[PDB]
RNA sequence: CGGCCUCCGAACGGUAAGAGCCUAGCAUGUAGAACUGGUUACCU
RNA sequence: GUGCUCGCUUCGGCAGCACAUAUACUAAAAUUGGAACGAUACAGAGAAGAUUAGCAUGGCCCCUGCGCAAGGAUGACACGCAAAUUCGUGAAGCGUU
């Protein structure tokens, strides 16, 4: 069915998945995190509380045991999926704090881009901060690499930059987006990165030991941006399989790796979708838009 | 303001409403204008509560001029909340509110009859007025859903007009002769005039039914 | 693209327009076919009857 | 009472930016011809433009087919006498009180059963867009509608509120001229409204092909043919508007003289191309020949 | 029925308002670009300034008066300050006016 | 076209509807009785 | 040791009903407003 | 316009940052039209011989009333062929096949 989701307030920027693909999280303008049932007839069980600014990025960790959410008041948070209750408030960023990213599979350990010019690294338990890369400005996305030993990064400078966590340099940094990279996703196998960038195209990337020292691997057309600039994000399917993309066009862009059509561009929405969430058992399919619901579609 | 503005738009010009809420004619009224001038207990009601009010206030504007007495209000405030049967004339329009007034009486006599328990007098310096005043307030906190229910009826008919329509006024008493009437041949014309014919040309139904009245005259007169 | 925004109601303000307005009352549907059974005949006598 | 989602507008009256703001109040007039509540939507138009208003029943609008304040046809965009005569149509629509209140109760009744999609009735069996219309139609926004009015005060001196004078401070218009009283009720029904005869004699005026005197005269001269033309193109220009029977390309002046097989088709062809058949973009002169 | 988002769309009314160009605003199933609709030349020339965007404007100010002491009795303007160059009378003149006069006895 | 009088009888009354109690004779009782 | 103290006023139903007549009021405060000027040639 | 730049940097300005972000049926008008149950004058009241009580029905008739009550001459108005699909005998006379 169509399946479509309503209860949020204002918009909802961003939804996904737990990693079990047991329950639902969307969040959004309305400084509260709302969670669902995927399954049945998709309900609503509970809602967390507390960030006074917007949620800009919610982030699970790879296991679903505790939540990371990225507010606009200059604060991420890290809370109990067992109770919902804070355990962190990484405060001490100094600006807007829009993306947010757990390590997986390492100790654990945080990557944070924000609105003061830095990107931030912290770790849990200390509640203090690890490193930081102030290059000059505003970071929008920021995603580790499955090493745990770089972390890319994506700005308003089009150039994707990538930090090496025990040189502490600009280790990486790639060049070919016209305009300003809105959002990075690193495919699960740790090798291929998605970027979408709002001068409408998505390229593909892939961070390895040895890369062709130029690794702009595929590329796709389609996506908008208007007088809005909302923050546009990606995301791999579980399989590498599918590129899903949101836009400001009310259209779900589904895409595939290997012939880079277009197997979708879905109507449905009112409003710009600002974040796909794919499930990481099934073909289903969460669209966050601005028309402040969502919509669960199967394929 | 607003009473004299309903009573110019009703284009009434031969009446006027003075500065004490009475109401007067400036010519003497032909029979139209004594029916088209006639007016219900919506005004009368608004009327007399203004003129309340207003004997009020100007007993407190009397008071700030410097032409009374703090004593000689506070007795004057009395006297208007006993005797607001011979001010105002409100009864001729709820005749409800003799329930206050004979209240507004008894408490009176309380008053009085311990205020003067000495020396004083039955004289009229006897100003204590929180009791009639909290008497015509319940009575306002009552009549406020009414008046604005039958004001509201009164505006509504004077902007939209009054629905002629679709009235369909109830039987009551005047019209239970007349309604059996109506509907006793109204049944018959159902009846066997139209579903037991083959009288086909022209059942003459209209002729059955003088029949009818006939055999109930002669039945009456044995 | 264009923005909807209601205009506030006033209070105090008595309705605007006469309602009571007479008028005929419209056609009705298009008349339905009627579907009997033939009719039979009345003789003189009976019609005399 | 009427309800509606937005106004039915021209673009030369809904305005000039891209996005527009726009007020709604529900039951709010009377229509001036329907004579029943609406709901009356107020933009503004552009910077330092008049608050324009919905001024006409949604239903009002639907039935002849205009714009509901702009009151010019929705697809030509003239006078509604103008687009009434150029559809040969036949307006039917009450004028007294009783029969009119009565005829727009059961034409919106009918109307309720509608798709709100198109016009109802003739609108709809008179849509053969006319050579006259598309010719008498304007080409771009004359957005001089919407400035203000003539200041009284400026007109006799008075507009002492410096620069915010309510209304354009310049001469007012003499009252003899025929395009100044107009009224709505008659600019609605088509009945004597002077620009509709203004625009009916520039129409008039306009230029179209004239017609021979002999019916012999089949051989029809196209002026201005220039030689990217072929007479296999003229052909096609003139071959299936009926039949021709002969077409002889005049290089040497750069023209083109038909023979024709049917009186009525060429008449046709030449009348309906009049300075307007343009095939690879030349202004050819279709007349008949000597 | 859109949703839009709110400081956005006031954004750009009002850049179209005050510049007279602006982003335009169709979402079309055919992917166009940002292109400046209205006064285009204007926004390639002015580098698509907003209004309400801070930008370098060396552009003359119209002159005005300024009395904010208010304990002259007849002294302060304050807020009310009037423009120094604005004119102290709004008349129509000898010909316009004559022609006017006219005008009103031709209606 | 809507009007905004009005009546002294379309005042709110008997605004909760009674439904037949357990015992009274509610429809599952009938459903079952012989 | 005995006490017991109702009420109370206003309207309609009565002083015709009508067509014309003419002038205030009282309502409106709008919508719209314009555009030009193309022509002939070969053999008896 | 307010403040701060460790801004020039004097205490003149300039600049930068922050803070502050879109009123309004635009009218003092100018229009344009219809009513006052007012005069004016006409006019002039159901039923049945006469004089009179009323309650209704019908609807492009209203008015007073909060009114689904009541009243308004029983509120007014409500009548010249209130003719509808459709004929044929009986006799005579005249002219015709
Ligand atoms: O006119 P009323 O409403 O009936 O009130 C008065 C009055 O009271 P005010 O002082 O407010 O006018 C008298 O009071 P005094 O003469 O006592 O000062 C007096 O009451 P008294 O009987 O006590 O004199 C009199 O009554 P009555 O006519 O019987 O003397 C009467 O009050 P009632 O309601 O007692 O009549
Ligand atoms: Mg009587
Ligand atoms: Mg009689
Ligand atoms: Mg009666
Ligand atoms: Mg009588
Ligand atoms: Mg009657």
């Amino acid at each position: 069915p169509i399946m479509l989701l309503s209860g949020h307030e204002g918009e909802v920027y961003c939804c996904k998945f737990h990693p079990n693909g047991s329950t639902l999280a969307s969040a959004g303008f309305d400084r509260l995190i709302l969670l669902w049932n995927v399954y049945g007839d998709c309900d609503n069980y509970a809602t967390l509380k507390g960030h006074s600014g917007a949620v800009m990025e919610l982030h699970y960790n790879t296991d679903g045991s505790m939540l990371f959410s990225a507010s606009t008041d200059k604060t991420v948070a890290v809370w109990d999926s067992e109770t919902g209750e804070r355990v962190k408030r990484l405060k001490g960023h100094t600006s807007f704090v829009n993306s947010c990213y757990p390590a997986r599979r390492g100790p654990q350990l945080v990557c944070t881009g924000s609105d003061d010019g830095t990107v931030k690294l912290w770790d849990i338990r200390k509640k203090a901060a690890i490193q930081t890369f102030q290059n000059t400005y505003q970071v929008l996305a920021v995603t580790f690499n499955d090493t745990s030993d770089q972390i890319i990064s994506g700005g308003i400078d089009n150039d994707i930059k990538v930090w090496d966590l025990r040189q502490n340099k600009l280790t990486y940094t790639m060049r070919g987006h016209a305009d300003s990279v809105t959002g990075l996703s690193l495919s699960s196998e740790g090798s291929y990165l998605l970027s979408n960038a709002m001068d409408n195209t998505v390229r593909v990337w892939d961070v390895r030991p040895f890369a062709p020292k130029e690794r702009c691997v595929k590329i796709f057309q389609g996506n908008v941006h208007n007088f809005e600039k909302n923050l546009l994000r990606c995301s791999w399917s579980p399989d590498g399989s599918k590129i899903a993309a949101g836009s400001a066009d009310r259209f779900v862009y589904v895409w595939d790796t290997t012939s880079r059509r277009i197997l979708y561009k879905l109507p449905g929405h009112a409003g710009s979708i600002n974040e796909v969430a794919f499930h990481p058992d099934e073909p289903i399919i969460i669209s966050a838009s601005s028309d402040k619901r969502l919509y669960m579609g199967e394929i | 303001n607003m009473l004299n503005l309903l009573i110019h738009r009703k284009n009434l010009n031969y009446l006027h409403l003075d500065y004490n809420f009475n109401l007067k004619p400036v010519k003497t009224l032909t029979t139209k204008e004594r029916k088209k001038s006639r007016f219900g207990n919506a005004f009368h009601l608004c009327r007399e509560v203004l003129r309340l009010t207003k004997l009020v206030v100007d007993s407190h504007v009397q008071y700030r001029l410097g032409n009374v007495d703090a004593f000689q209000l506070a007795d004057g405030l009395q006297y208007i909340f006993a005797h607001v049967g011979q001010l105002t004339g409100m009864y001729r329009y709820k005749y409800k509110l003799m329930r206050q007034i004979r209240m507004c009486k008894d408490l009176k006599h309380l008053i009085y009859y311990r205020f003067n328990t000495g020396p004083v007098g039955k004289g009229p310096g006897c100003g204590f007025w929180a009791a009639g005043w909290r008497v015509w307030l319940f009575f306002m906190r009552g009549i406020t859903p009414l008046l604005e229910r039958w004001l509201g009826n009164l505006l509504a008919r004077q902007f939209e007009g009054r629905h002629s329509k679709g009235v369909a006024k109830t039987v009551t008493k005047q019209r239970v002769e007349s309604h059996f009437d109506l509907e006793l041949r109204a049944a018959v014309m159902h009846d066997i005039l139209d579903m037991m014919p083959e009288g086909i040309k022209q059942n003459k139904a209209r002729t059955i039914l003088q029949h009818l009245s006939e055999a109930w005259r002669c039945w009456k007169a044995n | 693209v264009i923005r909807m925004v209601e205009m506030q109601k006033d209070p105090m303000e008595p309705p605007r327009f006469k309602i009571n307005k007479k008028i005929p009352r419209g056609p009705p549907s298009p008349p339905a076919p009627v579907m009997h059974s033939p009719s039979r005949k009345m003789t003189v006598k009976e019609q005399q009857e | 009472w009427e309800d509606a989602d937005f106004p039915i507008l021209c673009q030369t009256c809904l305005g000039e930016n891209p996005y527009i703001r726009m007020t709604k109040e529900k039951y709010g007039k009377e229509c001036k011809i329907c004579a029943r509540p609406f709901t009356v939507f107020r933009w503004c138009p552009g910077v330092r433009m008049r608050f324009k208003k919905t001024e006409v029943c949604q239903t009002c609008s639907k039935l002849k087919n205009v714009c509901q304040t702009c009151l010019l046809d929705l697809e030509y965009g003239l006078p509604i006498q103008v687009r009434d005569a150029g559809l040969s149509f036949k307006d039917d629509m009450p004028k007294s009180d009783v029969n009119k209140e009565y005829y727009t109760q059961n034409m919106e009744r009918e109307i309720s059963n509608s798709d709100g999609t198109r016009p109802v009735g003739m609108l709809g069996k008179a849509t053969s867009t006319s050579d006259m219309l598309l010719k008498l139609a304007r080409t771009t926004p004359y957005y001089k509608r919407n400035r203000p009015h003539i200041c009284s005060f400026w007109v006799k001196g008075e507009c002492k509120r410096g620069e915010e004078c309510p209304y354009r401070h310049e001469k007012p218009t003499d009252p003899d001229d025929p395009l100044a009283d107009q009224n709505i009720k008659d600019r609605y029904y088509g009945i004597n409204d002077p620009v509709a005869d203004k625009l009916l004699k520039r129409a008039s005026t306009m230029p179209r092909l004239d017609p021979p005197e002999d019916k012999t005269i089949t051989t029809l001269y196209v002026g201005g043919l220039g030689d990217t033309i072929t007479e296999t193109d003229l052909r096609n220009h003139f071959y299936q508007f009926g039949e021709i029977r002969t077409i002889t390309v005049v290089q040497r002046q750069q023209c083109a003289f038909i023979q024709f097989a049917t009186r009525q088709a060429a008449e046709v062809a030449a009348e309906k191309s009049f300075n307007k058949l343009i095939v690879n973009g030349r202004r050819l002169n279709v007349k008949w020949g000597r | 029925p859109a949703h839009i988002n709110d400081f956005m769309f006031e954004q750009q009314r009002r850049t179209f308002a005050t510049y007279g160009y602006a982003l335009d605003p169709s979402l079309d199933n055919h992917q166009v670009s940002a292109k400046y609709i209205g006064s285009v030349e204007e926004a390639e020339k002015n580098q698509g300034l907003t209004v309400f965007e801070t930008g370098q404007k060396k552009t003359e100010k119209r002159k005005k008066f300024k009395e904010n002491d208010a304990s002259n009795i007849d002294g302060f303007l304050g807020p009310w300050a009037k423009y120094v160059d604005e004119k102290d009378v709004a008349k129509p003149s000898e010909e316009e006016q004559k022609e006017l006069d006219e005008i009103t006895a031709k209606r | 076209q809507l009007s905004k009088q009005y009546s002294s009888r379309d005042l709110p009354s008997h605004t909760k509807i009674k439904y037949r109690q357990t015992t009274q004779d509610a429809p599952e009782e009938v459903r079952n009785r012989d």
